């Protein structure tokens, strides 16, 4: 039947993210299967703050590195299938899918 | 096979995987003209695809090479059987691959030639093969048991800002 | 491959015995292999040690399984091993005699093997 | 031979190590570490970062 | 002993069926888990194919604790005879590479 | 770091004694065959092997930790 | 040989026909066909970036062939 699913998308790279929701939203909302929008989760801090001398030595100097994730996730509710058929085809970049069966 | 682990973490497992091939390949494919890889995990499949310029030496005939890397890393990270699915590619343009680059000046040196004369004639072809310009450095020893640097440079270069 | 010559036919033995993993080499490997009912053939050569394992060959075949060969010339045997598998029985680097040795079920039941023994079993 | 070659490393500094090539001294654990800051730093290019800040 | 000889065959013929071996640089693995399934409880591996490789008949590449043996013409020649298998088996691979 | 200083005894491994083989069996008239002491009384011996005569201690060999009677 | 040349080919012959009568006849990389500019037609020429050289040794006649409008394709190095 006609099932809330969840497609979670979740990526590092904020255009290669958007651009690949634009195009389920947009083939979604063309077929009206009543698409609901992204909700864009707040971006998390991967931190790592060390040493930037080997074998400490001269003036005391640290290195700040950090990863920025991005979550954001369209819910659907229509026929499985044809979510899974649509989904898991037309993307370009290495970002990352999770389809869910139902959360609500 | 399951659960699966948190998001933090899957990023972090799928960087070490992406390294540590990364210097694998480069102890083996140094003479066939290495260049790097691009990782793809695609529907129920492992896509690894190999770049060097040479893909014949890399393929051998037969394709036992191929077969050999295959089997390997099939038992090596405990992939499940048939998913991985190696490929290979040749790049077109050499001049702007680095890696390759300095891997071939290497085995012309350690080859047994002279150094300027060398460091000259992979300078002009990185150029030729278009670039704004270039760099070369040998820092080591040479002529006595004092070590010294070796600089050529032609064209452009920048140093500074993102 | 044989005639069925006693000769020829213990060389039949050997080589599928090899793969069989049946030969019990030196005295007190062949004593454990005929006290156990693994042994099907036992095989005896010319005096190079005491005289006693000739004697207790015989006592060992009598109470468990009568099967005993004699075929002199301990080289002939000894040449036949190797010092692992097949590569060289010719090989200086060590050839030495067996003076015995004991086959279980006188190793892969199959050709040859199987003709050689029964041939020998009716009339002894 | 041997009745023993081995005693409790359950816990302790003893008991992980680094993927130098079982290097230690050099604590490490972080976020899944197991991985040795001289060689972290020759793998800011190597993904799992690009340097930013 | 340096090792049994149930253990060797265990080692010499499961390279012959896949036509390479991996192994990780320990010694104090308890039954070496992840193929050889539970009778090597030492270094056995890494022991036997280093004497292989001092008669050639192998090539070793080695890369973040991580050991990895490949298996050449020369030693399938020898192995082939060894184990005694048919004049034409390679269980390993045998195809064209697409 | 330094060299080694000198030792007052070191020694290795023993020479497990080059004794004569195979008298364990007992040979009188055939084709009977004298045994004598028993032989080892476990499932997974093989009885084939002899236990050892060794009075006042009674031990099977082929285990290394188990079936020792002493009497 | 730098190219995998072939010729003698239909207009009926396109990238996809080719990756067609080359894939279960060993995995190819890509096609280069000439197609005609601004046309999908082909011009008789294809550059076949096999990728390998085993499986195409493997077999010379076969691939030239398997059924296309009763003609046979080259290879040709």
């Amino acid at each position: 039947a006609i099932h809330r699913i969840r497609i979670t998308l979740t990526s590092r790279n904020v255009k290669s993210l958007e651009k690949v929701c634009a195009d389920l939203i947009r083939g979604a909302k063309e077929k009206n299967l009543k698409v609901k929008g992204p909700v864009r989760m707040p971006t998390k801090t991967l931190r790592i703050t060390t040493r930037k001398t080997p074998c400490g030595e001269g003036s005391k100097t640290w290195d700040r590195f950090q990863m920025r994730i991005h979550k954001r996730l369209i819910d659907l509710h229509s026929p499985s299938e044809i979510v899974k058929q649509i989904t898991s085809i037309s993307i370009e970049p290495g970002v990352e899918v999770e389809v869910t069966i139902a959360d609500a | 096979m399951a659960v699966q682990i948190s998001k933090k973490r899957k990023f972090v497992a799928d960087g070490i995987f992406k390294a540590e091939l990364n210097e694998f390949l480069t102890r083996e494919l140094a003479e066939d003209g290495y260049s790097g890889v691009e990782v793809r995990v695609t529907p129920t499949r492992t896509e690894i695809i190999i770049l060097a310029t040479r893909t014949q030496n890399v393929l051998g005939e037969k394709g036992r090479r191929i077969r050999e890397l295959t089997a390997v890393v099939q038992k090596r990270f405990g992939f499940p059987e048939g998913s991985v699915e190696l490929y290979a590619e040749k790049v077109a343009t050499r001049g702007l691959c680095a890696i390759a680059q300095a891997e071939s000046l290497r085995y012309k040196l350690l080859g047994g030639l002279a150094v300027r004369r060398a460091c000259y004639g992979v300078l002009r072809f990185i150029m030729e093969s278009g670039a704004k310009g270039c760099e070369v450095v040998v820092s080591g020893k040479l002529r006595g048991q004092r070590a010294k640097s070796m600089k050529f440079v032609d064209g452009l270069m920048i140093h500074s800002g993102d | 491959g044989g005639v069925m010559d006693v000769n020829t036919a213990l060389q039949e033995v050997l080589k599928t015995a090899l793969i069989h993993d049946g030969l019990a080499r030196g005295i007190r490997e062949a004593a454990k292999a005929l006290d156990k009912r693994q042994a099907h053939l036992c095989v005896l050569a010319s005096n190079c040690d005491e005289p006693m394992y000739v004697k207790l060959v015989e006592a060992l075949c009598a109470e468990h399984q009568i099967n005993l060969i004699k075929v002199d010339d301990n080289k002939k045997l000894g040449e036949w091993v190797g010092l692992c598998k097949i590569d060289r029985e010719g090989k200086p680097r060590k050839v030495v005699g067996c003076s015995c040795v004991v086959v279980k079920d006188y190793g892969k039941e199959s050709q040859a093997k199987d003709v050689i023994e029964e041939y020998f079993k009716c009339k002894k | 031979q041997q009745l023993y070659w081995s005693h409790p490393r359950k816990f302790g500094q003893g008991s992980r190590s680094c993927r130098v090539c079982s290097n230690r001294h050099g604590l490490i654990r972080k976020y899944g570490l197991n991985m040795c800051r001289q060689c972290f730093r020759q793998y800011a290019k190597d993904i799992g970062f690009i340097k930013l800040d | 002993m340096l090792m049994p000889k149930k253990n060797r065959i265990a080692i010499y013929e499961l390279l012959f069926k896949e036509g390479v071996m991996v192994a990780k640089k320990d010694v104090h693995m308890p039954k070496h888990p992840e193929l050889a399934d539970k009778n090597v409880p030492n270094l056995h591996v890494m022991k036997a194919m280093q004497s292989l490789k001092s008669r050639g008949y192998v090539k070793e590449q080695f890369a973040w604790r991580h050991f990895y043996w490949y298996l050449t013409n020369e030693g399938i020649q020898y192995l082939r005879d060894y184990l005694h298998l048919p004049p034409e088996i390679v269980p390993a691979t045998l195809r064209r590479s697409r | 770091k330094k060299s080694y200083t000198t030792p007052k005894k070191n020694k290795h491994k023993r020479k497990k004694v080059k004794l004569a083989v195979l008298k364990y069996y007992k040979v009188d008239e055939n084709g009977k065959i004298s045994r004598l002491r028993r032989e080892c009384p476990s499932d997974e011996c093989g009885a084939g092997v002899f236990m050892a005569s060794h009075f006042d201690r009674h031990y099977c060999g082929k285990c290394c930790l188990t079936y020792c009677f002493n009497k | 040989n730098a190219t995998i040349r072939v010729t003698n080919l239909s207009e009926d012959t396109r990238e996809t026909d080719l990756q067609e009568l080359f894939r279960p006849f060993g995995s190819i990389s890509r096609i280069y066909l000439a197609k005609d500019k601004t046309t999908g037609q082909s011009k008789g020429f294809a550059f076949i970036s096999f990728h390998r050289r085993e499986d195409a040794a493997r077999a010379i006649a076969g691939v030239s062939g398997f059924g296309y409008d009763h003609l046979i394709l080259n290879v040709e190095w």
